This record gives C-alpha cells, structure tokens and sequence, in this order.
C-alpha cells in the first residue's frame, strides 16, 4: 500500500504529528501502515493506534445518529441515502480495525492479548450499533465472544485495579447495558469491578493510584446513571 | 447513551 | 466529478444535512456537484458553499501551522515531509475553490452583492496559497490575490454603501493581505482607516440593527489598526 | 493578523 516504502519508525514519528495536529485520519493511516511492518507494537504504539480510529469512527457515529434521528423524525430518499452513506463509510473502518487485529494483532503477554480483544469487542459493538436483522445477532455474538475471552485473560493474569482490565469491565457493561439487554448482568458487572478494585487500592503508588481511580469514577457515574 | 471508555 | 448523477435540489438538501452532522468535507463535496450543474446560486446557497470550504482549508491552515511551528523549532526529515503533505492536500483544496469561481460562478454573478462575494473569496483562497507559497510562485499567487480583491473593491465602492458589511468584510481582508502578506504596511493601514472613515460618516442614518452590523465590522477594522 | 470570521 501508499505507506509499504516508509520506515516504520517515520510512520510512528508521523503518527505522533498527526495527533498533535488533530488530523486523526493521517494517524489512523500511519499506525495501520506500522502494523503492516509485521513487528509487534509496544504499549506506547498500541495507544497511538486505538486513538487515531476512536477518533475516526467516533465522528463517523456522532454523523450517524444525527442522520439517524433526522430519519426517524421524518418517518425524498435523500436523507436515507446520506444515512447509508455515512453508515456504509462506518463499517468500512471498523472492518478495517477488525481485519488488523485478526490478521496482524491478536495472538502473548496479558496487557497486549487483553487489549486486542477489548478492541475487537468494542469495534463489534460500533457494528451492531447500526446492524439490524439476523446480521445484528451475529454481531452482537461476535462481540461478546471478544469481550468474554478479554474477561477470561483479565480475571487470570491481571491484578483487580489494572486500568486495562477496568477500561475492558466497563466496556462490556456498556455493551450488556446498551446492547445485548441485559441490564441486570450490566450492572452486576459493573459493581462487583469497582468494589474488587476498591478492596485492592491500597497496593498502588500515587500515579497508579490516580490510573486506577479515574477509570472506578467513570464505573460509579454508569452505576448512578442505571439505578 | 452510556457512556463508554472515553480515552 | 461523483456528484454529476444527482440532482441538483437533492444536492443542497444534503449539503444541509453534512451541516448538521458536521461532515464539512461532505457539505463541501455536495455544494461543489451543486455548483458544478451550472445555475446561480441565492444568497443562502453561496453562503453554505462558502461555510463549507472555510471549515475545511480551516481546519488545514490549522494543522499546517501546528506542524510548521513543530518544524521551526527543529535532528530526520518527517516533520516537513508531513507539513508538505498536509500542503499540498490544502493547496488542493483552494484550487478546487478558485476553479469553481473562475468556471464559472464570477462571470454569471447576476448583482454587485454577489460578485463582490465571489471575488473576495476569490482573494481569500489566493491568500491561503500565498501563505504556503514560497518563489515565484508566490509572487505570482500575491499578485493573483490583489488583483480579485481589488476588482471585489472597485465594484463595491460603486454599487455599496459604505457601511454595507460585504464592502466592509472586503476592506477588512484585504487590509490584511496587505499587511499579512503583501508586505505592504502603509497600503494595509491607509486602507482600514479609509474604510473605519467612511463608514463612520453613515453609522447616523442606518437602523439599530445595521448599525450593529456595521461597528461590528468597524471594531474588527480597529483590532487591526490598533495592532499594526 | 484575524481575517472576517468564522
Ligand atoms: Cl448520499
Ligand atoms: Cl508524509
């Protein structure tokens, strides 16, 4: 592809401009071609590239529920067309995370292997947002699957107060709240992780500390939110 | 909706 | 261009739609097939094509200057090799703009109102060149700028009152082209103060609303005096 | 130097 002639390193650097730019399509395209190189990439890279497409696909799905609701509100072809188009462009970029992490990503060490699949099961979850028929089902399995393998690892490998692991419970709650209407396994998921992490604060430095609890916050503010 | 990891 | 199969009517209704969803770059895609069918555009039509593309060459300017002041501060080679590709993707875009106002949306301008619009815009997109330019090119580029600018001027002052806000936006860029990036202090400064005078002289016969209208624009005429 | 807004 356009970025098979330049040095890994150059993509990594460039990608890190194009954050500091805001230009978050330029640095989804730089941590793609990294991937492509065929290395693994470091915990510093695997941020880089989880933020550049949250940042593409989360313009992508803020469009898509503003069409959506002006589709709704209406109900010419023009705004389902528009609608389409922009859902169309949506499922493209999470097809393309999806393909990374199947065919370069997912694999050995806890921290990446939790990661990737949280990812997988996040980038399922932006598809069955917009999915409908038997095809939502399916989706709506594939993200699961991801997120309980990601659980699985977290439960065996990782200490309770572990941001990854915090970060991927309150994903999956999310996605059993939102999606998959379960609601009482939501919040059970969601309470049973901030008081384990809880219980294990007292192990942590200051700036870990501060890591573990921004994350526990935003677990407590769902909590409120639902009961 | 909920809200998801932010970062 | 993509858009050549859709109709025209449902071109702007989606350039409507890209608004409201902040898809700038598809608003712009939109307004352009629209432009592209040929007919002249209203007042409100020439105003969404505009909002588009400023949002869009914004948002480049921008990035260009985050990562020129990145390369300024500059031991490898990425830095300017990314503010170039981020250069040329601008440069792409103005000339996508100024194409559109020479074939032909200048030339089939039915009022001075729009005419001066065109033109103006047609100076602003020269600047945003003129500020990535370098050589001759450049030279070129500032003398294309001043020439628009200076026909949007010629025509507003014949057909304008002096307090109307399209003249005085006009007067405003142009000022700072001047100063910007024409080198051209004195002619910057002559031209705001001529413009503040002029204007001044009629702030008494316009309604409350317009007299808004028109020190707004006079206080931004100020903001740059007071600086240069 | 600002130019018109926005
Ligand atoms: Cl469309
Ligand atoms: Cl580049």
């Amino acid at each position: 592809g356009a970025m098979g002639s330049m040095e890994r390193a150059s993509l990594i650097q460039k990608a890190k401009l194009a954050e500091q730019a805001e230009r978050y399509e330029d640095m989804a395209a730089f941590m793609k071609g990294a991937v492509e190189k065929g290395e693994e990439l470091s915990c510093e890279e695997r941020n880089l590239l989880s933020v550049a497409y949250k940042n593409v696909v989360g313009g992508q799905r803020a469009a898509w529920r503003v069409l959506s609701s002006i589709e709704q509100k209406s109900n010419g072809p023009e705004v389902r067309e528009y609608r389409e188009k922009v859902e169309t462009e949506l499922q493209g970029v999470c097809d393309t995370v999806l393909g990374l992490l199947d065919s370069h990503l997912i694999k050995g060490d806890a921290e990446s292997r939790v990661f990737y699949l949280k990812m997988k099961g996040d980038y399922y979850r932006y598809l069955a947002e917009v999915a409908t028929g038997d095809d939502k089902k399916r989706i709506i399995d594939s993200a699961r699957s991801a997120y309980q393998e990601a659980m699985d690892i977290s439960k065996k490998e990782m200490p309770p107060t572990n941001p990854i692991r915090l970060g991927l419970a309150l994903n999956f709650s999310v996605f059993h709240y939102e999606i998959a209407n379960s609601p009482e396994e939501a919040i059970s998921l969601a309470k049973t992780t901030f008081d384990e992490a809880m219980a294990d604060l007292h192990t942590l430095s200051e700036d870990s500390y501060k890591d573990s609890t921004l994350i526990m916050q935003l677990l407590r503010d769902n909590l409120t939110l639902w009961t | 909706r909920t809200p998801s990891l932010p970062t």
